[PDB]
């Protein structure tokens, strides 16, 4: 069968630069049988180019395709944050055709410190018997960050979990949630709840806290 | 020119499900039409095509279990999926292909198919409000649901700037949890109400939670 291999797997470039994406077929397929697609987060794929180099209706010239035989290239010029997407090649020399595995195009930016917020558990959840405490790290870059939870100035272990968004399509930053979960009984045993954040963009770690009640 | 899909949902392994793709502005029977699916970590997988004349072709991964068909009078394309497997969990798209005359230019909106024997659980929604720099954050915690996905909006979709909805995490219980947050001016907190709207189609639930400062 025909297999398409895209390279690189991921590309991280600054706005204004040109991205060069490659697609190699395991046998010659011909330019007439290759197309390129963009898929942004949460959206359906969008046709960019067909026949290796023909732009689809309404597609701007920043997207350009070239190549022949088994080797094809897509260039994306004048990159912008909104170009963050996975780009796929497709061949339709077989029925059905096949897609490449995709190249993720990440838009680089400069270091940005997180804005940090802490949320107490809701009275509703507490009445039910559990306390979830949430620390938000908002709009930062790069992705690496350390969150430490302190309860009455005692470092916590084993009771927290993190989730991080993909890069934002407008400003290329990340956000992160850290959720500390305690039983109601344990929560009511302590007063001061704090999250302390370390990140490249902070001159010193930032702590946000609240007092129970 | 649009393709509108329906029929997705949760189904147990070994079960069957039929997806529909109702076309407007193109005639299904005059076109190559396809189903393409997107599973976690599996990119796009082109699973079936039907030629204008009705010949059908399948990816090996679905051959013998899936059947593409069409109803010309309803101008609708179908995917009948039998003997479903966990590996078939994905967003399914229908699409119109032009092959060398134009690529795959028209895509449906996608419908989620989840193949699982685990029990369905609607989410619990709790407000994230500061205990209270000029900016405030508010949010909602969406706890212990199954299967994915939930859809979270703010103020019925009217508030989108500054919203971040985190990927769900699968807990040791087998249920998922996530939070959604938004940042707003601190000076706006006494001038209006912020509401998060959480929809979970598998449990047929729609929750609206006011997020009031404490």
């Amino acid at each position: 069968e025909i297999v398409l291999t895209q390279s690189p797997g991921t590309l991280s470039l600054s706005p204004g630069e040109r991205a060069t994406l490659s697609c190699r077929a395991s046998q010659s397929i011909g330019s007439s049988y290759l197309a390129w697609y963009q898929q942004k987060p949460g959206l359906a794929p969008r046709l960019l180019i067909y026949g290796a180099s023909r732009r689809a209706t309404g597609i701007p010239d920043k997207f350009s395709g070239s190549g022949s035989g088994a080797d094809f290239t897509l260039t994306i010029s004048r990159l912008e944050p909104e170009d963050f997407a996975v780009y796929y090649c497709q061949q339709y020399g077989s029925s059905p055709g096949t897609f490449g595995q995709g190249t993720k195009v990440e838009i680089k930016r400069t270091v940005a410190a997180p804005s940090v917020f802490i949320f107490p558990p809701s009275d509703e959840q507490l009445k039910s018997g559990t306390a979830s405490v949430v620390c938000l790290l908002n709009n930062f870059y790069p992705r690496e960050a350390k969150v430490q939870w302190k309860v009455d100035n005692a470092l916590q272990s084993g009771n927290s979990q993190e989730s991080v968004t993909e890069q934002d399509s407008k400003d290329s930053t990340y956000s992160l949630s850290s959720t500390l979960t305690l039983s109601k009984a344990d929560y009511e045993k302590h007063k001061v709840y704090a999250c302390e954040v370390t990140h490249q963009g902070l001159s010193s770690p930032v702590t946000k806290s609240f007092n129970r009640g | 020119v649009q393709l509108v899909e329906s029929g997705g949902g949760l189904i147990q392994p070994g079960g069957s499900l039929r997806l529909s793709c109702a076309a407007s502005g193109i005639t299904v029977s005059s076109n190559y039409m396809s189903w393409v699916r997107q599973a976690p970590g599996k990119g796009l997988e082109w699973v079936s095509v039907m030629y204008a004349g009705g010949s059908t072709f399948y990816a090996d991964s679905v051959k013998g279990r899936f059947t593409i068909s069409r109803d010309d009078s309803k101008n609708t394309l179908f995917l009948q999926m039998n003997s479903l497997r966990a590996e078939d969990t994905a967003i399914y798209y229908c699409a119109r292909d032009l092959y060398s005359s134009g690529g795959t230019d028209i895509w449906g909106q996608g419908t989620m198919v989840t193949v699982s024997s685990a029990s369905t659980k609607g989410p619990s929604v709790f407000p994230l409000a500061p205990s209270s720099g000029g900016t405030a954050a508010l949010g909602c915690l969406v706890k212990d649901y199954f299967p994915e996905p939930v859809t979270v909006s703010w103020n019925s979709g009217a508030l989108t700037s500054g919203v971040h909805t985190f990927p769900a995490v699968l807990q040791s219980s087998g249920l998922y949890s996530l939070s959604s947050v938004v940042t707003v001016p601190s000076s706006s907190l006494g001038t209006q109400t912020y509401i998060c709207n959480v929809n979970h189609k598998p449990s047929n639930t729609k929750v609206d939670k006011r997020v009031e400062p404490k």
